């Protein structure tokens, strides 16, 4: 007693849905169903997310509610010697806030240079493009399209770059446009959930308005079905397979945002009776949802350039920024009313990232303001610090070797970090905390505990759903390359350590203050197993 | 604290037709947080309806629930005789919980005049100085009914213990235990006491006396 | 398959503390949470206090609170009521129930155990035969009556031939009047019955470890 909170529902849910659905909705989802063979894939990913991702993502807002506090707090309350874990959690949003924002600055670059007719990258006639420019996608490396030339040689500028070593001169154009979407983060979470519940209701809500307004846009372009076909046209031989299975696993896991704090700080301005198992279970299906409706957006415009524009749909068919950014792009460029598509696709692709970016940097606030009081006090001074280290950094991505110092963190900073992390929140939890003692916790304030289906996931199911797609991601592993360029040796050091700097934080924390606890163990240990029982 | 009030408190019916029991709280009750409970004469109340509608296990269709807010109802489509209980509403929507008033369910049956039965002092209690004179109405309906202690010519209205059995499953009637307590003394300078009841059954009241002869 | 079984309780003076105990079984006692419902002589139910499956979270009602304390033993599965400063209002008897799910409302009930706090002195009945009047005769039936005056606390146990009648039988409910139980009992059986055959009224008062019979005569 006591603490501030939502302004109502809505807001929390705007908010959760906003954090949840981002840019892995549209450029990832869909390809992994192509790739997959189709509407198939689907059978993989519902088991996957049933047993292994909700359950997880059910777990942390119930949590979250519960104890009421930052994730940093909210496990130093929970299992004291796990308590590295919350630092760790919140350090692994902390390195993503340095890049993943710069995806929402490229939205707004091309948002701006959308402004015009005749659009920038629908022509290989321009100053920046190179003779073995095409009009479309191709096979061959060596000759590419007119819409990948604009955002490699021109806005990216990547051309500059012979590697990692070489950043290039940094890109103002670029830095305003990071420094732009710093200051609506700033102004959005400036208050707090205050404001921050009322920002998401556009953030959130908007993209919806775009996704129907593109899906019907595109379903009334030829060839539109054809790429539907590519799209959800099943084939259950990709069933039997492991990598799907693996595809399946993962997507569901890093769709939802589990282990990064964001739910746990969201869901602890929550009323202490409010329920959370139905917020869970409805925002949860609008994230898979989106990402099946935005589906039909992608392939229906896929299957029209293969249609009209006369390209193989192998390579049109993409995932990450390229899609976005390049593909996607080239087919807005071909149609009829074309900047008017443009603008709204990249506004859509920055609410996108922004509510997403909301929650990332809310869950160091919050996580931080429950811990010390001292930043708690003051507010708009601190997410001003944060996000001036922020932009600070983020310029070294606004530098023509800036997507390489994108891509390194894309793979490294939360890629293998989070995996080990969220696996001991549900050892913790589940075992250490105990799932009895957690499943009344939620009782007291739903009313009713959660059935054994939940307890069975909490305890056997995620642990080796975390494990699998832990143990697979490090037998796949290849070093770090990205196009013809791979990356030094040193590079790939260089991440490890931001990946060993968050999860190093659990054992590190766990044995610092083992050691400063008198008695001996069990009684120093059982002293750390014990949850706040006052 | 929410106050659940149900009406009406005592309800009569005759086997076959619907009955309609009501339920009202002071705040607010969420509709899955309202449940009814059923306790027979004399045993412990059973778990009846839950969540404003859901039935219990052993339950039959002919009990349904309703309602909603500050207002809840509960049903018997054809009421049987087994269904004579006392019925009550309560809310888990909140701390402290609490339980409705109740509402009683009486069967109802054809009027039937009372067997009334009068009894003498016993010699063993007039030894230990008291005198206690006891009258049994016995098999009568509907439940009210008025007994009048007469000694002599005149009517003594104090030291009068009333009792009343529950309505029975069987015959559906009551009975009464009306029992004049006085000291042996002061029962023995009256040779004469009545014993009288005054029903609906009858325009003139059915009377029994003794003498200590 | 489920059962509750609630133990303890009696005449308990007024001030003074009394535990109440709940044998659960049939069930996974951790599993499900535990409350203690009353309900008093005028039959109103008044819920006491709630405690959880692990016995954490705890909640009273604002009439009992800090006089009551709600413990839980999950090795043995024994639900505890421990009671202070015990005042009248409190008579009722208290009931065991479960009381997990809160849109389920209370799954079984026990069979309940009764409290009298009160200042009153222990007493024992004093049984006295009912005679007819002597006499209109008979009739088809005829009516006798066993009187039991004058004793505290409830119950008494009364039957007939030692529960050998359950025909014709009422058995009104007590009637307290300044601290002191009056009961009675009729029972009605055909003229050709008695007194050719042998009507005995049996009471009994465990309170004051009165056991008494008895035999019905029109002398
Ligand atoms: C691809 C898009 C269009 C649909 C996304 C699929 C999910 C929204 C659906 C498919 C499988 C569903 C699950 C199927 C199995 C159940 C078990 C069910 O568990 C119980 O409720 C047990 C008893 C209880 O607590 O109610 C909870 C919901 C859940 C996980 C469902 C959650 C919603 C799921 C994931
Ligand atoms: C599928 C495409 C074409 C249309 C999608 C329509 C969007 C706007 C729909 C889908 C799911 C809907 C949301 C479902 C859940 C809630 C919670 C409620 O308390 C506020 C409204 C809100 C937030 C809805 C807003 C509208 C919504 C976001
Ligand atoms: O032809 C349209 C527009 O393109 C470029 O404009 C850039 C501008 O130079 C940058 O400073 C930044 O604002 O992005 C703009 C995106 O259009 C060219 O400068 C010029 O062709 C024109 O302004
Ligand atoms: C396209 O029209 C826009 C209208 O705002 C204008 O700004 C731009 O210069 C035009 N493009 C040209 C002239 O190449
Ligand atoms: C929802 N998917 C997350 C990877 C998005 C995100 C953004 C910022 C911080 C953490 C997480
Ligand atoms: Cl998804
Ligand atoms: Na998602
Ligand atoms: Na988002």
């Amino acid at each position: 007693d006591e603490r501030e909170t939502w302004s109502g529902k809505v807001d929390f849910l705007l908010s959760v849905i906003g954090f949840a659905v981002d840019l892995a909705n549209v450029w990832r989802f869909p390809y992994l169903c192509y790739k997959n063979g189709g509407g198939a894939f689907l059978v993989p990913y519902g088991i996957m997310l049933a047993v292994g991702g909700i359950p997880l993502f059910y777990m942390e807002l119930a949590l979250g509610q519960h104890n009421r506090k930052g994730a940093i707090t909210c496990w130093g309350r929970l299992v004291p010697l796990f308590k590295g874990i919350g630092y760790a959690v919140v350090l692994i949003a902390f390195y993503v806030d340095f890049y993943y924002n710069v995806i929402i600055a490229w939205s707004l670059r091309f948002f701006f240079a959308s402004f015009t007719n005749s659009l920038p990258w629908t022509s290989c006639n321009n100053i920046w493009n190179t003779p073995n420019c095409r009009p479309f996608e191709g096979h061959v490396e060596g000759f590419q399209s007119a819409a990948s030339e604009y955002f490699n040689r021109y806005i990216l500028e990547l051309n500059r770059s012979e590697g990692i070593h070489d950043l290039g001169a940094i890109k103002w154009d670029m830095a305003l446009c990071l420094l732009i979407v710093y200051l609506i983060c700033y102004f959005s979470l400036w208050k707090g959930i205050s404001t921050s519940g009322k920002v998401v209701w556009f953030t959130a809500l908007f993209p919806y308005a775009v996704l129907l307004i593109l899906l019907i846009r595109g379903l009334t372009l030829p060839g539109s079905f054809l790429g539907i076909q590519y799209y959800l046209t099943p084939n259950f031989s990709a069933i039997y397979k492991a990598e799907v299975w693996v595809d399946a696993a993962t997507q569901v896991f890093f769709s939802l945002g589990p282990g990064f704090g964001v739910l746990l700080a969201y869901a602890s301005y929550n009323k202490y009776h409010n329920n959370v198992y139905k917020d869970a279970l409805l925002t949860s299906f609008i994230n898979s949802a989106t990402s099946f409706i935005a589906g039909f957006v992608i392939f229906s415009v896929l299957g029209y350039m293969a249609h009209t524009l006369g390209v193989r749909i192998e390579d049109v068919a993409t995932e990450g920024p390229g899609l976005v950014f390049v593909v996607y792009p080239a087919a807005i460029a071909t149609m009829p009313a074309s900047t008017f598509w443009a603008l709204i696709f990249f506004m859509m692709l920055a609410t996108l990232g922004l509510d997403s970016s909301f929650g990332g940097s809310e869950a160091i606030i919050t996580a931080l303001s429950d811990e010390f009081p001292k930043i708690k006090r003051n507010r708009e001074l601190f997410v001003a610090g944060l996000f001036s280290l922020y932009f600070v950094v983020g310029l070294a991505s606004c530098t023509q070797g800036g997507f390489y110092f994108f891509h390194l963190l894309d793979r490294y900073a939360a890629g293998y970090s989070i995996l080990v992390a969220v696996f001991f929140e549900a050892i913790a939890v589940s075992w250490i905390y105990g799932t009895n003692r957690f499943s009344e916790d939620i009782r007291d304030m739903i009313g009713f505990p959660p059935g054994r289906y939940w307890q069975v996931c909490w305890r056997f199911v995620a642990p080796i759903f975390l494990l699998f797609i832990t143990v697979y991601g490090l037998i796949g592993y290849e070093p770090l390359t990205y196009a013809d360029y791979v990356y030094p040796s040193w590079a790939n050091a260089l991440g490890w350590c931001i990946a060993g700097s968050s999860v190093v934080m659990i054992p590190a924390v766990a044995i610092f203050k083992l050691l400063s606890t008198p008695g001996s163990l069990r009684q120093r240990f059982t002293i750390l197993t014990t949850p706040w029982r006052d | 604290e929410n106050v659940l009030t149900q009406s009406p408190a005592i309800m009569s019916t005759s086997p076959g037709e619907k009955v309609t029991m009501t339920c009202r709280a002071s705040s607010s009750v969420g509709s899955s947080y309202l449940h009814w409970y059923q306790q027979k004469s004399g045993a412990s109340p059973k778990l009846w309806i839950y969540s404003t509608s859901n039935l219990a296990s052993g339950v039959p269709a002919r009990f349904s629930g309703s309602g909603s807010g500050t207002s809840y109802s509960l049903t018997i489509s054809s009421v049987e005789a087994e269904d004579a209980a006392t019925y009550y509403c309560q809310q888990f929507s909140g701390y402290p919980l609490t339980f409705g008033s109740g509402t009683k369910l009486e069967m109802k049956r054809a009027d039937a005049a009372p067997t009334v039965s009068i009894f003498p002092p016993s010699s063993e209690q007039l030894t230990s100085g008291g005198a206690s004179v006891v009258c049994f109405l016995n098999n009568f309906y509907p439940k009210d009914i008025n007994v009048k202690w007469k000694i002599d010519g005149s009517e003594r209205q104090n030291g009068v213990l009333n009792s009343w059995t529950d309505q029975d499953s069987k015959d559906s009637t009551y009975s009464m235990s009306s029992t004049l307590t006085l000291t042996k003394d002061e029962y023995e300078r009256h040779n004469s006491y009545t014993c009288e009841a005054t029903h609906k059954t009858s325009t003139s009241p059915i009377v029994k006396s003794f003498n200590r002869n | 398959e489920v059962q509750l079984v609630e133990s303890g309780g009696g005449l308990v003076k007024p001030g003074g503390s009394l535990k109440l105990s709940c044998a659960a079984s049939g069930f996974t006692f951790s599993s499900y949470a535990m409350s203690w419902v009353r309900q008093s002589p005028e039959k109103r139910l008044e819920w006491v206090a709630e405690i959880s499956s692990g016995g954490r979270y705890i909640y009273y009602s604002d009439t009992v609170t800090g006089r009551f304390t709600i413990s839980r033993d999950n090795a043995r599965n024994i639900l505890h009521l421990e009671m202070s400063s015990l005042r009248s209002e409190d008579t009722a008897m208290y009931y065991c129930a479960r009381g997990e799910v809160r849109q389920r409302g209370f799954d079984y009930w026990g069979q309940g155990t009764t409290l009298t706090v009160s200042s009153a002195k222990t007493t024992a009945p004093s049984v006295y035969p009912l005679a007819p009047v002597c006499g209109d005769t008979t009739g088809s039936s005829v009516t006798l009556g066993c009187l039991v005056k004058g004793y505290f606390p409830e119950p008494v146990t009364l039957t007939w031939n030692s529960g050998s009648l359950s025909s014709g039988v009422h058995t009104f409910p007590a009637v307290l009047q300044s601290d002191l139980y009056t009961l009675s009992s009729s029972v009605t059986v055909t003229s050709s019955t008695w007194p050719s055959q042998s009507i005995t009224c049996n009471v009994a008062h465990p309170a004051s470890s009165t056991k008494v019979d008895k035999k019905i005569e029109p002398r």
